């Protein structure tokens, strides 16, 4: 009785939301952008190949200066690379060999890692002794950590398999805020350019936009058919691209509050592991399970180019802050730079 | 000036194939930095040995029928001998590496099998050394000495050592492949027991890797043991030709047939 | 069947909170996206090929 | 929005038959293989049946093999489960589930307690 | 420039040399050790086997290092994780074997059927096609008692038990009842028909009947891991 009427009320709220969205879709993005010139053909070439990892590499995150990167591999190793000279700067071993995510602090004074150990380990790179040792450990989560990004030196947001996200305090050690509402595992998250709002994409085929202070979900975005594996904002922060296992990327507008265009092709039947935008947002780079990466026109939904320099599945793909080059890391323990 | 006629000419073409067939094999192993395993090191040793043999063949024909200098001629004969001994030793080394890997499966991945591949390579290429240098140092047939060989001037007294060594290497070859065939038989029996219904591929591969070697080298060694100086040259050429065909046979079995090398070749040949 | 009803109330409240938000027209959002993309076409290294001197990797 | 709605449940006398229907919206139904799961009162989730993308691969659990018939219609995006000769042990809440990824032979986490890609389910009660 | 750039480059090169030197030994150790992942249900008896392994020699993963005849082994137990395992199971594609322990006597409603796709999904998973799985059917003693009593019947939960016969290659233990012998071999074939359906000769299953108090469980893993990386080497040689 009570549960049934709550379900009916939720259903008619959803109906009202869908009707409101339909009353807003006056014209599609394709019709508006049919009158601009195409980007032509882009041919990205491989410059640097980084070698030295034993096992498969999952994650990398470019620095603020677009010069250094960090790579995490199941040999228990976080290798901090310098991309310009292909020289290894740091190599941090772990207590637990299984790592799934990594992050690089905007100030460059810290790095983060986590995984099946349920512990977010924050490593300090500016130790007085000169050796890098574990600086902070956070163990409040009850699920595997899938992604973690820094807000500043003293705060971190972590997405775990407990269907909840958490904003911590490194100095304090306790969870400052918890974000609940996702029904599945939160696989990836992306921060806004003004670090004021952030989206979390889960295995419930949905993404949610959260406010850092308020700690409440502002808007929920659906439309995907499978598990959302990667998510990234547009440079302006008013839209974002989501990639899922259904071999489709989708662009959602925050102000419009529904999808704008879907990037998909009939020749792709493999999942999407990593999505990232260019500096101007005109091109969308998506890494796929077929050992291949595709660069799409963000305004034409046309496959602009193909990058096929990997042997195993592409696990991480990132565009620098300056957008000069794109780094792709795959399971064959190789990191590559394209430009 | 000597006149090149008939079989010698059709030697070059065969050797010419070597100048390509092994070259790519040597390149790919060098080209891809992901093929630095000890097995790939031994495969590269075999490839470079047969490539040196082919280049020695083509340069030997050039020296005989375009320069005619005796010194370069016996130097290149020694180069051919050392390359063939290196090929024999590389086959022995790769087979003993396979046997050791299978026997010590858990322990194989260690530094003890990285300090062992180096020792085996050093021993193999030191057997290629000396044995290919033995005629030139003090055991040439230029002077009288004793009854000469069946391949001028390779000093049949050297040929006896080569033949006996080849026969002993073939014996160890057979013993090692007998042990590995016992292992394969056990695995095939277990596999056939797993499925309700109750080997061919391994038997075919072993048959190729043994029969090609035997049918390509045994005629030459038998002729060296039994033949004399006054034998006709048709027999010499007919026995030496399968030795050249070894350079065709070997890379296909080991390098070009591996899955990773095939994946690299898909990109290299198509320029992708 | 008590915690499920609490989850139901929480979900209903969340959808009610998300019900009353202002949505701009899709045409306006598309125009804004196009304007931002066109205004930064000259500052994208990936879109327009960069000279050899500009590229540090080369 | 991906939504799976089930219908056809209720109370059935022993030895009866029922037809559970699952209507799925928000995705390409022809690219996924589908599952029927059940939850006994006071027990955990137990898988019942599965059907492949084109209907070639159909498998049943031990308790319902030969008594259940699964089928799919790609035209209307509908999934049907015919239950014959119902028994009291079959009294459960039945759910219509979909595999997490398309074009995948594996199908993980369909019996998980907090799976997102399942409908609210329907009660099927066998009583006298 | 060489005023300061040369010194920085030299220092960075020396650093990279030091990390390469350390990673050489780290890689030697890593290749020396073999990584095993332990999976099972909540009542599959994996804790008993873990304790038995530990006595001879909330955290989200427990690491057990033991040596059998001077060979390193790493044994990972997954805990404090949700039952949704379609995401983190991709992390174990490079393990030499997945020690799968299934409670045989636990045949909610049916643990054995639920345990079947936990093996089937792993077998047909795209990223686990190259990983061998070792199947351990625990609680052999408890299985025998239930069969001898006759209270519970397999045919109730598996309709194909009626027409299945005892394998001709079976080697029953002395004193074992013929009835339990046929039943305990039927469970193996349930995992075995799934085991040989796909893969095309890239990974195989190694069933073993073990008791919770058997001290020879190390030897079974010793021989299986001896053979897992022995068939993989034989596939590169095309002798299989």
């Amino acid at each position: 009785s009570e549960l049934d009427q709550l379900r009916q009320e939720a259903e008619q709220l959803k109906n009202q939301i869908r009707d409101a969205r339909k009353a807003c879709a006056d014209a599609t993005l394709s019709q508006i952008t049919n009158n601009i010139d195409p980007v032509g053909r882009i041919q990205m070439r491989t410059r640097r190949t980084l070698r030295g990892h034993l096992a498969k590499i999952y994650a990398m995150h470019w620095g603020t200066d677009s010069r250094l990167l960090v790579s995490a591999s199941q040999d228990g190793k976080l290798i901090i690379w310098d991309s310009y000279t292909t020289n290894k700067v740091h190599a941090i071993p772990l207590r637990s060999s299984w790592v799934m995510t990594c992050a690089y602090a905007p100030s460059g004074n810290y790095v983060a890692c986590g995984g099946l150990d349920n512990i977010c380990s924050i490593y300090n790179l500016k130790t007085r002794e000169g050796n890098v040792r574990v600086s902070r450990e956070l163990a409040g989560h009850t699920g595997y950590l899938s992604c973690c990004r820094f807000l500043d030196d003293n705060q971190i947001v972590t997405s775990s398999g407990d269907t909840t996200c958490a904003l911590w305090d490194i100095e304090t050690g306790q969870q400052t805020t918890t974000f609940t509402g996702h029904t599945g595992d939160v696989m990836s998250l992306s921060l806004a350019p003004d670090t004021r709002l952030f989206v979390s994409g889960a295995c419930d085929a949905s993404a949610k936009l959260w406010d850092v202070r308020e700690g409440m979900c502002r808007q929920t975005f659906t439309g995907h058919e499978s598990d959302i594996n990667a998510i990234c904002f547009f440079p302006n922060g008013n839209a974002f691209a989501t990639g899922s296992d259904d071999a489709t990327c989708r662009l959602f507008d925050l102000r419009a509050d529904q999808e704008l265009m879907t990037y998909s092709h009939d020749n792709i039947i493999c999942g999407i592991t990593s999505v990232s935008f260019s500096k101007s947002g005109r091109l969308l780079l998506a890494g796929y399970d077929d050992f291949n990466c595709n660069v799409w026109d963000a305004l034409k939904a046309d496959r602009a180019g193909v990058l096929a320099g990997h042997d195993n599945r592409v696990s991480c793909l990132g565009v620098t802050d300056d957008g000069m080059a794109v780094a792709t890391g795959s399971w064959d323990s190789f990191l590559k730079i394209w430009n | 000036l000597p006149s090149p006629k008939a079989w010698d000419v059709v030697l070059c073409i065969s050797g010419t194939l070597v100048s390509c067939e092994n070259a790519l094999v040597v390149a790919i192993i060098v080209g891809t930095p992901a093929f630095r395993a000890p097995m790939f090191l031994l495969v590269g040793s075999l490839a470079v040995a047969d490539l040196l043999a082919g280049l020695g063949l083509v340069l030997h024909f050039a020296a005989v029928f375009c320069i005619g200098s005796a010194e370069m001629s016996l130097v290149l004969v020694g180069v051919l001998a050392m390359a063939f001994t290196a090929s024999i030793g590389s086959l022995l080394a790769i087979t003993v590496d396979r046997y050791l890997s299978l026997y010590n499966a858990l322990t194989y991945y260690s530094e003890t099998t990285v300090t062992r591949t180096y020792v085996m390579l050093a021993l193999v290429w030191g057997g290629a050394l000396g044995l290919g240098l033995l005629p030139v140092l003090a055991w040439n047939c230029l002077d009288g000495l004793t009854t000469c060989g069946v391949v001028y001037p390779l000093s049949k007294n050297h040929l006896v050592v080569l033949a006996i060594a080849f026969f002993m290497v073939f014996g160890i070859m057979l013993q090692l492949y007998a042990q590995i065939c016992r292992i394969v038989c056990r695995h095939a029996q277990q596999i056939a027991l797993q499925r309700h219904l109750l080997t061919r591929k391994g038997i075919a591969t072993l048959a190729v890797v043994l029969g090609a070697f035997a049918a390509c080298w045994l005629p030459f060694t038998v002729y060296c043991l039994l033949g004399d100086a006054h034998s006709p040259p048709l027999y010499t050429y007919l026995t030496l030709l399968p030795a050249t065909y070894n350079s065709m046979i070997n890379p296909i079995i080991y390098a070009f047939r591996n899955q990773d090398v095939q994946k690299v070749l898909w990109a290299v040949c198509c320029c992708c | 069947n008590t915690a499920s009803i609490a989850q139901a109330r929480k979900l209903v409240e969340q959808l009610k909170m998300e019900a009353n938000i202002d949505r701009i027209k899709v045409s306006k959002a598309a125009a804004d996206l196009m304007a931002y993309c066109e205004a930064h076409a000259k500052e994208d290294p990936l879109l327009t090929p960069v000279p050899a001197s500009e590229n540090p990797f080369r | 929005q991906v939504q799976l709605q089930e219908s056809g449940g209720g109370l059935v006398q022993p030895g009866g038959s029922l037809r559970l229907s699952c209507a799925a919206s928000g995705f390409t139904f022809s690219n996924y293989k589908m599952n029927w799961v059940r939850q006994a009162p006071g027990k955990g989730l137990e898988w019942v049946s599965d059907i492949s993308q084109s209907g070639a691969s159909i498998s049943y659990t031990g308790s319902v093999k030969g008594r259940f018939t699964i089928s799919r219609d790609n035209a209307k995006n509908t999934l049907y489960l015919q239950m014959n000769s119902l028994k009291p042990e079959d009294t459960a809440v039945y759910y219509c589930a979909r595999c997490p990824a398309p074009f995948t032979r594996d199908c993980f986490d369909v019996t998980s307690t907090t799976y997102a890609y399942r409908g609210q389910g329907t009660q099927v009660t066998v009583s006298s | 420039k060489t005023e300061d750039q040369r010194n920085e480059e030299k220092a960075q090169r020396e650093a990279n040399k030091k990390i390469e030197k350390q990673l050489q030994k780290d890689k030697q150790v890593y290749r020396a050790t073999h990584r095993l992942l332990l999976l099972g249900a909540g009542e599959s008896g994996k804790n008993t086997i873990v304790k038995q392994m530990r006595i001879l020699h909330t955290s989200g993963i427990f690491e057990t290092k033991f040596q059998v005849d001077k060979v390193n082994f790493h044994m990972f137990d997954v805990g404090a994780q949700r039952d949704e395992r379609r995401k983190w199971i991709q992390c174990f594609n490079d393990v030499t074997a997945i020690i799968f322990v299934v409670a045989s006597s636990s045949y909610q409603t049916n643990r054995l059927q639920a345990a079947l796709k936990l093996f089937d999904s792993i077998w047909n998973n795209k990223w686990l096609r190259d990983t061998s799985v070792i199947l351990f059917l625990n609680k052999q003693d408890l299985l025998a008692e239930k069969v001898l009593a006759g209270k519970s019947k397999i045919e109730d939960y598996f309709p194909e038990f009626a027409r299945y016969t005892t394998p001709e290659d079976a080697t029953p233990e002395p004193g074992e009842d013929p009835r339990v012998t046929r039943a305990k071999y039927f469970i193996r074939d349930e995992f075995l028909r799934i085991s040989t359906a796909s893969g095309d000769g890239r990974h195989y299953c190694y069933p073993h009947f073990t008791c919770a108090v058997d001290t020879e469980n190390i030897r079974r893993v010793f021989n299986d891991c001896r053979d897992i990386i022995q068939r993989m080497h034989l596939r590169q040689y095309e002798l299989l």
